[PDB]
C-alpha cells in the first residue's frame, strides 16, 4: 500500500448539522476543529507525498520502444497498451479490476443523493453528515504513464536511468550483466538465452492466470479501502448516541425544550460528537503513519529493485535477484521480481 | 460569511491567507419557508370537564380520563383557574404550544395541602406509597390548585379519603382500592377491625378555617408521549400548506426540523408516524393530513475549496465545488470561468490546454497557477519531459566522461 | 466546554461551593481532554521523528562510515562519499555521487568469435568503431585491444545468438 | 470522574433512578475515556 | 523486541461491573466498545 483516502470533515456539519442553536453553542468550541481539519489536511497531503515519492522518482517520461525485440522476452504484457482507453497494462489493468472503491468517482451531485437514496447509499449519508473523501492529486491514469516510464527506462537502459542520462543497451547484455551481478558468469546467460526468455514468459503468464483467477492475492489494498470505508461508516452510525442526553437528535430536543433546558443536552451531544470526531482523527493519523512506511518501504523498494540491482536477501524477492517491474494498483504499487 | 476568501481568512485565524487551496464549510442552503403540519382538530380540549368538575375522585380511587382529538389551547384557564403548582417534567412549558401530544391522560384526585409536594416522579410519603406513584421516567404535567372553597363543609367534608397502612409500595401508575382490613400485628384479622387490626381508608377532615396545608387541593396529572407517535392532540397552531422540493422549515406533530421534502414510497405501517435511519435521525413523516409518506433531506451538501495565489499576492480566489457539474447550480457564485474538472466544478480560474508543473494541487490530475493581466489559471499537471531511447539489438551507450555531483539531503 | 464561564476566577468569584462544583468539573474535564490531545498528537510526532532518526542514523552508518551499493539511497548517482552536517534538530548529509555526463553510441555484440571459439569480456563490453573491436569498462570509455587477458572463452559460437567475428592481433 | 462516587454500588445503594442517571452517566464517560486512552496507546506501542 | 501483550478489553465489566443499571445505561453507547475491540484485535492479530 502506497496511499490512503484523503478525508475532510465539517464538523459543524456532523456534530450540528442545520441548527443554528447548536452551531453557537459550538462557537465556544472553535479550535478542537481547526485542529482536528489541520492533522486531517496534513494526512491528506501526506497522501500525495507517499505517491509523488514511490512513482514519481523519475521525472523524465521514457514511452515504450516500438520494436519490441528484446532478445526473446516478452513485455508486452506489462507494457501498457493503446487500444485500452486507459494507457495501462493488462496485468495493472486486472490489479485495478480485483480492488473495489467505495465510489466510483469523487463527485456525487445532489440530485443523486436527493430523496429516499440518502438513507440508503452509504455515501450520501457521509457527504450529507460532513464527512468528504478527496480525490489523489495524481489520476490513475499519470500513475500508469509514471509505472510505464519506469518499466521503459528499466527495459531498455537497465540501470543507468536511475543514475541519470539513460543509456541503451541490448537486453540481453543487461541480463548477462545481471547474471554476472547475481555470480554466475555472463556465458550461462547466452548459452541459456532461449530457455530463460522461456521461463520469464512462462512465469509472466502464471502470474496472468493467479491474477485472473478467483483467487484476490491484494487483500492488503482492499484492507485499507475497508478500513477507511469502516471508518467513514463508525463515524456516521455515532451519531445515533445519546452520550448522556435525552435523545440523540438535536430537532427532538430543540422541539421539546426551551433553550436553558436544551442547552445541557446540546453540551453533552457536541462533547460526544466532538470525542468521536478526535478518535476517528487519531486513528487516521495512526493509520497515516503506517501508511507513510508502506510507502517509504516502496519507494526503497522501487529505487533498489527497479532502478538498480539489490543484493540485499529477500529484499527484492526470494532468490538472486536479477530486475523488477513496476505496476500501479488501486491506493499501491504490485512489484514483480524476476530472480 | 462576505466570500468564501473571507472564511477561509476567520477559518485560519489571520488577516492574511498564503497561496494554496483551503477546505471551507459544505455548501449550505437555508430555508425559504417555514411549514407547520397539524391534524385537522377543532374542538377544544375538554378543560372544563377535567379542571371545572364539580367533584373529585380520592386520592385512592384516583380517575383517569382519556384525552384526544382536541385542541391543547390551556390560555382558555387564563380567565377563571389559579393554579398554584404547574410543574412539567418532560417538557418546558413555554413548548407546550407548539407540540403535539400522543397518549394524553388527565388522572384527577384531591388530597391535602401539604402531601401536593409528594406528587413527583422520586417522592415517599402516604400519598407516593400507598395511593398515587409517578413512574421514574414520568413525561407530563402535574397541575394543582387549592379547592378550599368547594371541598371544604362547614362541619367537615369526609366524602374524600386516602389509604393508609398498605402491604407494600404502590406500582407506578397503579390503583388500589380494596378495602381488606390491615394486619399490623402477628395476630391475623379475620375481617373484623381491633387492636393492631386496621381499616386501611381514613377520611380528611377539610374544613374550612383548617391550615393551608390542611385544606383540600384538587391535582391533576397529565402524562402523554412526544414526538414518536401519530399523535391526536395539539397545541394552537395554525396549520400551513406543504411544501415539497424546497428547503424549508417544517412542524411535523410538534417535530422541528430544516430540510427538502419529497414524496417516499415508503410504506408506513397504521400505527408508525416518523421514520428514522441508522443515525437515528427522522428520515421520512406521515403527513398529519394527506396521510403520505414524505422523506426528508438535509438541504447542506456538497464540499467547497478555495484556491487562492496568496493575499500578499493578489485577492482574487477560484472556487471547486467538489459534487458539481457545471452543466440553477450549487454554487455560492458563478462567472464567466466554468471548467467542470474532475474533482468538481472550478469557478473563477481560467483553463489552458498546456502542461506544466504542479503549483496549487486541485486534484485529479488538476493544478492552479497563478500567471499571467494576471489570473488564476488551471491546466492539467505534467509528469515530465518525454523523450525515447535508442534501443537496439547491437547498440549501446557508453559515458566518455563524468560529472562530480554533491547533493543535499536534510533529514 | 459548556461552563458559564472559561475563567475559574468568575465562576468562583459568583458561585458558592456547591454551584462552582459543576462548572469546575467541566473545566477540568475539558482542559484535560485538551492535554490528552496534544500528548495523543505528541506521542504520533515523536514516532515519526524517531522513524527519521533512524533512517538518519542508518545514513550516517551507510553514507558516511561505508560506500552505499544501495541506489539512491546516499544522492542520486553511482555513490562515493558522504559528509554529515548538524543543523538545528537535525543532521544534513552531503552526498558525493558519480554521475556519467557525456554517452556515446557505440555497436556492439554479446560475444565475438575467434577461432570458433565464444569470447567474452568477463569485465566489460565488446564496442567497435567501424572496422575494429576493442573491450571497455561499462561505466566509462576505455577502450582496449581485445587480449586473452581481458576475455575468457566459453563453447562453441553457434549457441550464443548476436555473436560476431573479429580476429584477435597481436 | 466529577460524580458524587467512584463506585456504582455507592450510587445506586444511596440513589434513584433519575438521580443515580446523572452520576452512572459520568463514570461511564470517564471509563470509556479510560479505555480509549489505553487503546491509542496501545496502537502507538504496537506501531513502533 | 519482536512483538507485545496481546489484550482484550469486556468493555461492560470495565466500566459497569456485574450492574444491570450501569449496562443498561451503556447500551446508548455501543459502538465505542466495538471500536475498542476491533483495534485490539487488530494489533492482537499483528503480534502474531
Ligand atoms: C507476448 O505474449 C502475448 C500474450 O499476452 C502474445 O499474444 C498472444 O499471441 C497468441 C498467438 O501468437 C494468441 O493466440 C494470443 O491470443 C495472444 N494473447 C494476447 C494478445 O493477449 C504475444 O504473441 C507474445 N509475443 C511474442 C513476440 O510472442
Ligand atoms: C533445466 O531446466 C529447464 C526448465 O526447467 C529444462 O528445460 C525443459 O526440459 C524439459 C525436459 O526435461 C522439456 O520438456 C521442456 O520443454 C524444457 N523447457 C523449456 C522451456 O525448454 C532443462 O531440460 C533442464 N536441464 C538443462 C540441462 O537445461
Ligand atoms: C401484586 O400482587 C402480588 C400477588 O398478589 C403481590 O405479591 C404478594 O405480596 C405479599 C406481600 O406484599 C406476599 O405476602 C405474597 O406472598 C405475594 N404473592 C406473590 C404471588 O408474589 C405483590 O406485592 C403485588 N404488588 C403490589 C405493588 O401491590
Ligand atoms: C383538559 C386536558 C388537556 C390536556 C392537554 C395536554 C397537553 C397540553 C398541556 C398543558 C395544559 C395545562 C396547562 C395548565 C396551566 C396553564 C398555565 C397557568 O395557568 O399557570
Ligand atoms: C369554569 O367555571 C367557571 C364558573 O362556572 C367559568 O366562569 C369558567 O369560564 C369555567 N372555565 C372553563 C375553562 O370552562
Ligand atoms: C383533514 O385531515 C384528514 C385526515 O384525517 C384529511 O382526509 C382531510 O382532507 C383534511 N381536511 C383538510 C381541509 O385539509
Ligand atoms: C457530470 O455529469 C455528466 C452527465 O452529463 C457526466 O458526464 C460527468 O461525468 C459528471 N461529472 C463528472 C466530474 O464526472
Ligand atoms: C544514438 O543514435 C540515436 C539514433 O539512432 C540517437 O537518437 C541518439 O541520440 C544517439 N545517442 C548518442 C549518445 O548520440
Ligand atoms: C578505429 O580505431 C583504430 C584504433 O583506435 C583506428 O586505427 C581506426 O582508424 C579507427 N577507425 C574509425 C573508423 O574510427
Ligand atoms: C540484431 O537483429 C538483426 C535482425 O534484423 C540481426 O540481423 C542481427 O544479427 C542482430 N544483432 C545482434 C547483435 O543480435
Ligand atoms: C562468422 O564466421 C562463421 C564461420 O565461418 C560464419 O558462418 C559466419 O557467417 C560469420 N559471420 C559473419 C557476420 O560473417
Ligand atoms: N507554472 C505554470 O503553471 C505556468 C507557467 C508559465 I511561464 C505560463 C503559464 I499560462 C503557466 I499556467
Amino acid at each position: 500500500p502506497v496511499s490512503m483516502t484523503k478525508t475532510s470533515v465539517d464538523c459543524t456539519m456532523y456534530i450540528c448539522g442545520d441548527s443554528t442553536e447548536c452551531s453557537n453553542l459550538l462557537l465556544q468550541y472553535g479550535s478542537f476543529c481547526t485542529q482536528l481539519n489541520r492533522a486531517l489536511t496534513g494526512i491528506a497531503v501526506e497522501q500525495d507525498k507517499n505517491t509523488q515519492e514511490v512513482f514519481a522518482q523519475v521525472k523524465q517520461i521514457y514511452k515504450t520502444p516500438p520494436i519490441k525485440d528484446f532478445g526473446g522476452f516478452n513485455f508486452s504484457q506489462i507494457l501498457p497498451d493503446p487500444s485500452k482507453p486507459s494507457k495501462r497494462s493488462f496485468i495493472e489493468d486486472l490489479l485495478f479490476n480485483k480492488v473495489t472503491l467505495a465510489d466510483a468517482g469523487f463527485i456525487k451531485q445532489y440530485g443523486d443523493c436527493l430523496g429516499d437514496i440518502a438513507a440508503r447509499d452509504l455515501i450520501c449519508a457521509q457527504k450529507f453528515n460532513g464527512l468528504t473523501v478527496l480525490p489523489p492529486l495524481l489520476t490513475d491514469e499519470m500513475i500508469a504513464q509514471y509505472t510505464s516510464a519506469l518499466l521503459a527506462g528499466t527495459i531498455t537502459s537497465g540501470w543507468t536511468f536511475g543514475a541519470g542520462a539513460a543509456l541503451q543497451i541490448p537486453f540481453a547484455m543487461q541480463m548477462a550483466y545481471r547474471f554476472n551481478g547475481i555470480g554466475v558468469t555472463q556465458n550461462v546467460l547466452y548459452e541459456n538465452q532461449k530457455l530463460i526468455a522461456n521461463q520469464f514468459n512462462s512465469a509472466i503468464g502464471k502470474i496472468q492466470d493467479s491474477l485472473s483467477s478467483t483467487a484476490s492475492a491484494l487483500g492488503k489494498l482492499q484492507d485499507v479501502v475497508n478500513q477507511n470505508a469502516q471508518a467513514l461508516n463508525t463515524l456516521v452510525k455515532q451519531l445515533s448516541s445519546n452520550f448522556g442526553a435525552i435523545s440523540s437528535v438535536l430537532n427532538d430536543i430543540l422541539s421539546r425544550l426551551d433553550k436553558v433546558e436544551a442547552e445541557v443536552q446540546i453540551d453533552r451531544l457536541i462533547t460526544g460528537r466532538l470525542q468521536s470526531l478526535q478518535t476517528y482523527v487519531t486513528q487516521q493519523l495512526i493509520r497515516a503513519a503506517e501508511i507513510r512506511a508502506s510507502a517509504n518501504l516502496a519507494a526503497t523498494k522501487m529505487s533498489e529493485c527497479v532502478l538498480g540491482q539489490s543484493k540485499r536477501v529477500d529484499f527484492c524477492g526470494k532468490g538472486y535477484h536479477l530486475m523488477s517491474f513496476p505496476q500501479s494498483a488501486p491506493h499501491g504499487v504490485v512489484f514483480l521480481h524476476v530472480t | 460569511a462576505l466570500d468564501p476568501l473571507s472564511e477561509t481568512k476567520c477559518t485560519l485565524k489571520s488577516f492574511t491567507v498564503e497561496k494554496g487551496i483551503y477546505q471551507t464549510s459544505n455548501f449550505r442552503v437555508q430555508p425559504t419557508e417555514s411549514i407547520v403540519r397539524f391534524p385537522n382538530i377543532t374542538n377544544l380540549c375538554p378543560f372544563g370537564e377535567v379542571f371545572n368538575a364539580t367533584r373529585f375522585a380520592s386520592v385512592y380511587a384516583w380517575n383517569r380520563k382519556r384525552i384526544s382529538n382536541c385542541v391543547a389551547d390551556y390560555s382558555v384557564l387564563y380567565n377563571s383557574a389559579s393554579f398554584s403548582t404547574f410543574k412539567c417534567y418532560g417538557v418546558s412549558p413555554t413548548k407546550l404550544n407548539d407540540l403535539c401530544f400522543t397518549n394524553v391522560y388527565a388522572d384527577s384526585f384531591v388530597i391535602r395541602g401539604d402531601e401536593v409536594r409528594q406528587i413527583a416522579p422520586g417522592q415517599t410519603g402516604k400519598i407516593a406509597d400507598y395511593n398515587y406513584k409517578l413512574p421514574d421516567d414520568f413525561t407530563g404535567c402535574v397541575i394543582a390548585w387549592n379547592s378550599n372553597n368547594l371541598d371544604s363543609k362547614v362541619g367537615g367534608n369526609y366524602n374524600y379519603l386516602y389509604r393508609l397502612f398498605r402491604k407494600s409500595n404502590l406500582k407506578p401508575f397503579e390503583r388500589d382500592i380494596s378495602t381488606e382490613i390491615y394486619q399490623a400485628g402477628s395476630t391475623p384479622c379475620n375481617g373484623v377491625e381491633g387492636f393492631n387490626c386496621y381499616f386501611p381508608l381514613q377520611s380528611y377532615g377539610f374544613q374550612p378555617t383548617n391550615g393551608v396545608g390542611y385544606q383540600p387541593y384538587r391535582v391533576v396529572v397529565l402524562s402523554f408521549e412526544l414526538l414518536h407517535a401519530p399523535a391526536t392532540v395539539c397545541g394552537p397552531k395554525k396549520s400551513t400548506n406543504l411544501v415539497k422540493n424546497k428547503c424549508v422549515n417544517f412542524n411535523f406533530n410538534g417535530l422541528t426540523g430544516t430540510g427538502v421534502l419529497t414524496e417516499s414510497n415508503k410504506k408506513f405501517l397504521p400505527f408508525q408516524q416518523f421514520g428514522r435511519d441508522i443515525a437515528d435521525t427522522t428520515d421520512a413523516v406521515r403527513d398529519p393530513q394527506t396521510l403520505e409518506i414524505l422523506d426528508i433531506t438535509p438541504c447542506s451538501f456538497g464540499g467547497v475549496s478555495v484556491i487562492t495565489p496568496g493575499t500578499n499576492t493578489s485577492n482574487q480566489v477560484a472556487v471547486l465545488y467538489q459534487d458539481v457539474n457545471c452543466t440553477t447550480w450549487r454554487v455560492y457564485s458563478t462567472g464567466s470561468n466554468v471548467f467542470q474538472t474532475r474533482a468538481g466544478c472550478l469557478i473563477g480560474a481560467e483553463h489552458v490546454n498546456n502542461s506544466y508543473e504542479c503549483d496549487i494541487p486541485i486534484g485529479a490530475g488538476i493544478c492552479a497557477s497563478y500567471q499571467t493581466s494576471q489570473s488564476i489559471i488551471a491546466y492539467t499537471m505534467s509528469l515530465g519531459a518525454e523523450n525515447s531511447v535508442a534501443y537496439s539489438n547491437n547498440s549501446i551507450a557508453i559515458p566518455t566522461n563524468f560529472t562530480i555531483s554533491v547533493t543535499t539531503e536534510i533529514l | 466546554f459548556g461552563a458559564i464561564s472559561s475563567v475559574l476566577n468568575d465562576i468562583l468569584s459568583r458561585l458558592d461551593k456547591v454551584e462552582a462544583e459543576v462548572q469546575i468539573d467541566r473545566l477540568i474535564t475539558g482542559r484535560l481532554q485538551s492535554l490528552q490531545t496534544y500528548v495523543t498528537q505528541q506521542l504520533i510526532r515523536a514516532a515519526e521523528i524517531r522513524a527519521s532518526a533512524n533512517l538518519a542514523a542508518t545514513k550516517m552508518s551507510e553514507c558516511v562510515l561505508g560506500q552505499s551499493k544501495r541506489v539512491d539511497f546516499c544522492g542520486k548517482g553511482y555513490h562515493l562519499m558522504s559528509f554529515p552536517q548538524s543543523a538545528p534538530h537535525g543532521v544534513v548529509f552531503l552526498h558525493v555521487t558519480y554521475v556519467p555526463a557525456q554517452e556515446k553510441n557505440f555497436t556492439t555484440a554479446p560475444a565475438i568469435c575467434h577461432d570458433g571459439k565464444a569470447h567474452f569480456p568477463r569485465e566489460g563490453v565488446f564496442v567497435s568503431n567501424g572496422t575494429h573491436w576493442f573491450v571497455t569498462q561499462r561505466n566509462f570509455y576505455e577502450p582496449q585491444i581485445i587480449t586473452t587477458d581481458n576475455t575468457f572463452v566459453s563453447g562453441n559460437c553457434d549457441v550464443v545468438i548476436g555473436i560476431v567475428n573479429n580476429t584477435v592481433y597481436d
